[PDB]
């Protein structure tokens, strides 16, 4: 299907705060407008919004694992 | 043959600390900015030239 | 020593820096663009990070993404190299403040010397001779502009102090178009480099490009290595560069080197940089400083025996200079010959795939590049694909080897500037050595019926 | 200068000599075999001659065909190189008399020094220390043979004075098989090299191969360049050779060099040749002379800055030595690493086609070979396909570069000894430097259950 | 057809002596036993005999032109 990819480089975080629920989790589908993860860069915890409404098939990364530009994050079928 | 490599991933354990108040953002265009640069260009995002708030003083 | 660094660049200089790092046991991090996924230096590196799409501005100039990579991987410094973010003083400021070490000069001297006119002013203050000219950025006092033009002597040239890459310079033949020429030059500088500063400097008609390499740790130590000479140029872009330069007796060598060392001490210079000059009738007239590691750095390495990149990485680690001025020796003579993806005549880039490739090798021949079979040149950046060298115990031997190496060399799939290199090498005057910068421009010729 | 010469050899040394010739402006003639039609040096040469079919004896050793080529093309000298007809004194005699110039020593010294025992005798006469041993070719006086064996001390080794290529040598553990071992060694020497001469020489158990390079014009001038050390060997065949050798203080350097220079003067030596030795506890015991240009010649060129082949071609043109003993300097340290077409373990040649190839390049790295993509290695001669180098300002730097270069290097289609080179480079003791010749043989290990 | 090639290297001569008739000439066919040319080497003027009886279609060399091993000399059809 479709894969949404980080458009910038930085640490990958899914919970907005150190002890917080993940914005999204496997199973529950998302919509076009919704935050999927946090890509911290210089302490400015940015956010990523999907573009195609569909099920969250899986998450290809893990919290704390740095990611690069265009790094695939999640695949939506 | 290095010409064909494995495309390995990065190690998460590596950790560097950047000061908190040295990097700001411009939501108008999304380009991260150097706080001292923005503050020296009278709070004007030099990327999209979008004016922002400034302190009265 | 620096526990790890990021190669904030791409290609020949990227691969060369990677070799130097691995030599000194400093792990490496390759920040690449999405099109440069299968570069040599990328594939030979420990950790590879993608920071943006193919264009330069989105990906390699994306200072935020580079600092992101540097923070995530745990580096404690970065090497910019030359080009991309080489002289961006603001990049230096951000890297300094973010928490990492900027391999090179401190941003302050980047700002002082990146403005050509301030550089020339400080040079005058430090005793370095300078070309006659405005002695200041050009204002709108046309009367004063023409008075200065008359004082220095026509013809004159307009150069944007914030310009780079041999562009944004125009020659003014007379006052008739002085105003319009100045306006359009300023407009081009604004469009390209975002800076409008323009200044007037005398025009010389018989120059012999010189530049003297200097290493200073920024702690009161500044030494001067061998000379250089990039006389051959096309559109002010170097093609061939011989180091040292013919006819530079050791007296002049040491005379100018001592002054340049004193200048580096005064500016408190840190890192490797080169004071360009211009030569004629036994005189020197400063014209710029490339506060970085130049492109023709090798031709000083093979005649001096000192690896410049290693010296830089040592200075950045805080180590003072480990080489005295006396212990530096120039033993012989060198020559270098860039390889570029342009059409041999039209000078139009011709990116593509390289079907077949074969290095020269042989004694005294040095091949710096990243290209290889199956490597599709990206039509997205500079057109250089190799800095080839041929060290000899004299100019004749070095040229001879060059000729032989160029004979051996095969690069197929994309047109390249090898024919021109052979033809220059066979040129009688060039083999004599000592042509003016124009030599190649004049050989170009003119219209024929 | 010699108006033209013939490269009476093939491959790495052939291509290297071709480069030297073209440098000195001496036209070149490539004498190839029918299988070696598309060699590099063949294709880069002015004039190519085929002298015979694939086998060595029919084509490259066909002294008549080589002299035929040399006469038809108008040469006035020939370069044999090393291997094929390097030390064939009779080839030297014929080339001398036919009307051409033999690039190298006069045949007389070829005969005197190609017989190992006469070489050692003349060395003793000239003051060069020698290994304890027979001091003469072995006769059939078994009583005297065993008396000498007892006098020098067991164990002992039988070596054919006319043998070559690290073959035709056997170690004798005791008198029980002394007669049979001697008989079979003589038989092997007769079968291979047609010469039966065998002699007894003491056996050393802790040697460190040394060899000192010397240049003599044959006119009373003989100089000694840097040292060498080929400690690493497999089946007495060199793989890695470092130049100079660790721990050879300049005192020993000059001490042995002066004696070797005097020896060259006494023999009236002409051309480039190397006095092998054996080292332990600060002593030297001559063991042979390779009256030719060795294979590890580069590792003296890059540390001395002198091109040996050019010196040879100058001597052959009658020019005396242009380099004094004092003006020769050793500046740094080198390392070399042969590449061979054998299986990395079985040591069985694996000739074939090279699908993909990529030179190292980079600072200080020298790649000598002829191989390239599409080049089908001929299963008909020696298994060497490249002499790679990495010059450093110290042993650590040179090893580091070697490691990096070997990383870069890709040769695909035929198995090769790169894995072994990497493993040796990573070896702790080797990085320390100073292993005994056996080091690699002992690492091989033995049987396991 | 067949091509007979010099088995050694040396100067190519067709007339055995400086002023002599050529051993063979185009047109006239040869037999298995007959000298076709002279390949001088060290003043020892050797000779070449064909192996297949047939017409001399052409001569691929000229007198005075050095030849190498296995150098094609004449093609017999
Ligand atoms: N004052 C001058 N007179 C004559 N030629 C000049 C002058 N200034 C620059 N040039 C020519 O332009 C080249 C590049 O000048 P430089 O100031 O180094 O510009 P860039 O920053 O583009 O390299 C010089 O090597 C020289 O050939
Ligand atoms: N007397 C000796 N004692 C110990 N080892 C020896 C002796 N002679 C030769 N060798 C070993 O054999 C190697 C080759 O010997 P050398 O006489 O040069 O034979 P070759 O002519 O085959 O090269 C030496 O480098 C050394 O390692
Ligand atoms: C600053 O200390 C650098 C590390 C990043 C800290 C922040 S707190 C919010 C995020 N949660 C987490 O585990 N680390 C991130
Ligand atoms: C000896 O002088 C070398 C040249 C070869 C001479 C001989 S004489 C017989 C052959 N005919 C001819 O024209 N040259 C050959
Ligand atoms: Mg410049
Ligand atoms: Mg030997
Ligand atoms: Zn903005």
């Amino acid at each position: 299907g479709h894969i949404v990819r980080s458009p910038m480089v930085g640490t990958f975080y899914r919970t907005p705060s150190p002890d917080a629920k993940a914005f999204i989790e496997v199973g529950q589908k998302v919509n076009v407008g919704d935050t999927l993860c946090i890509v911290e860069a210089m302490k400015m915890m940015n956010q990523i919004e999907a573009d195609k409404s569909g099920t969250v098939k899986a998450i290809l990364v893990e919290s704390g694992q740095p990611v690069e530009f265009d790094e695939p994050l999640v695949v939506i079928e | 043959s290095w010409i064909e490599r494995i495309k390995s991933n990065i190690t998460p354990t590596r950790k560097a600390s950047i000061p908190e108040g040295v990097w700001t953002k411009c939501d108008s265009c999304g380009q991260v900015l150097y706080r001292a640069e923005l503050e020296r260009n009278l709070e004007v995002c030099p990327k999209c030239d979008h004016h922002m708030r400034m302190t009265a003083r | 020593m620096l526990d790890k660094i990021v190669i904030a660049n791409r290609g020949e200089i990227a691969l060369r820096i990677l070799r130097a790092c691995k030599e000194l046991g400093i792990k490496t991090v390759a920040v690449h663009s999405s099109a440069d996924r299968d570069l040599k230096h990328v594939l030979l590196a420990d950790e590879t990070v993608c920071i943006g799409p193919a264009p330069s501005v989105k990906s390699y100039l994306n200072i935020p993404a580079i600092i992101s990579a540097a923070e995530i991987t745990g580096a404690v410094a970065i090497h910019p190299g030359y080009g991309f973010l080489s002289e961006n003083a603001n990049f230096a400021e951000q890297v300094e403040r973010s928490g990492f070490i900027f391999i090179g000069p401190k941003a302050e001297t980047i700002r002082l010397m990146g403005d050509k006119v301030s550089a020339i002013a400080a040079m005058k203050k430090a005793g370095v001779p300078c070309v006659p000219g405005s002695d200041g950025p050009l204002g709108d006092d046309m009367d004063k502009n023409r008075a200065i033009a008359k004082r220095i002597g026509y013809p004159v040239i307009i150069k944007a102090s914030g310009g780079g890459g041999g562009r944004g310079m125009r020659v003014v033949r007379g006052d008739a178009e002085l105003a319009q020429s100045i306006s359009m030059t300023r407009a081009e500088a604004k469009a390209a480099f975002s800076n409008d500063m323009v200044y007037m400097e005398k025009y010389l008609e018989n120059p012999r490009h010189v530049e003297i390499q200097v290493l200073a740790d920024g702690q009161g130590n500044a030494i001067y290595l061998a000379e250089r000479d990039c006389s051959m140029q096309r559109r002010h872009q170097k093609v061939v560069e011989e180091a040292p330069a013919p006819g530079i007796t050791p007296e002049l060598r040491r005379y100018i080197g001592e002054r340049c060392a004193k200048a580096c001490v005064d500016i408190g210079y840190r890192g490797a940089g080169t004071f360009e000059f211009l030569f004629e009738n036994g005189e020197f007239y400063f014209i710029e400083m490339n506060t970085r590691i130049q492109v023709e750095h090798p031709v000083t390495e093979m005649i001096t025996g000192v690896d410049l990149i290693k010296e830089q990485l040592r200075i950045a680690a805080g180590q003072p200079l480990s080489i005295k001025q006396e212990e530096v020796h120039v033993r012989g003579h060198a020559v270098e010959c860039r390889i570029n993806a342009e059409d041999p005549n039209t000078f139009l880039p011709s990116p593509g795939k390289i079907t077949r490739f074969h290095a020269p090798g042989g004694f005294g021949v040095r091949w710096e590049s990243h290209i290889y079979a199956g490597y599709t040149v990206p039509p997205y950046y500079d057109s250089m694909i190799g800095k080839l060298i041929c060290y000899g115990e004299n100019r004749d031997v070095a040229i001879a080897r060059m000729k032989n190496a160029l004979q051996e060399l095969i690069i197929d799939g994309i047109k390249t500037n090898v024919d021109l290199q052979i033809r220059i090498m066979n040129d009688e005057n060039f083999q004599h050595g000592g042509t003016n910068i124009h030599y190649l421009e004049k050989k170009l010729g003119l219209q024929e019926k």
